[PDB]
């Protein structure tokens, strides 16, 4: 259950085909991966 | 019929108009910068 992160992730949807926004992309890749690692670890522990 | 006494009476009237005012705008203005571009487009039927 989360809404702020989803809204932030889906609020861009690009504009017209501009650059990749390397800083924002790197920040998102770091944060989402860090959250997903522990999320999947907890899910695997629960399933086991 | 013919006369008019000196009784006490008064009337009340109201007005509704506009006016112009002048103020001091100083020299330094608000620091209204520009950041990124936000767009939102959606196509349903006919046009976008």
């Amino acid at each position: 259950a989360i809404a702020s992160e989803a809204l932030s992730l889906l609020s861009n949807t690009y504009v017209d085909g501009t650059e990749i926004d390397s800083s924002l992309r790197i920040r998102a890749i770091q944060q989402m991966a860090r959250n997903l690692r522990t999320v999947l670890d907890s899910f695997e522990r629960g399933t086991a | 019929t013919g006369f008019h006494p000196g009784i006490a009476f008064t009337v009340v009237r109201q007005d509704r108009f506009a006016t112009e005012q002048l103020l001091y705008a100083e020299r330094a203005s608000e620091s209204y910068f520009v950041g990124q571009i936000q767009v939102h487009h959606h196509d349903a039927i006919g046009g976008v």
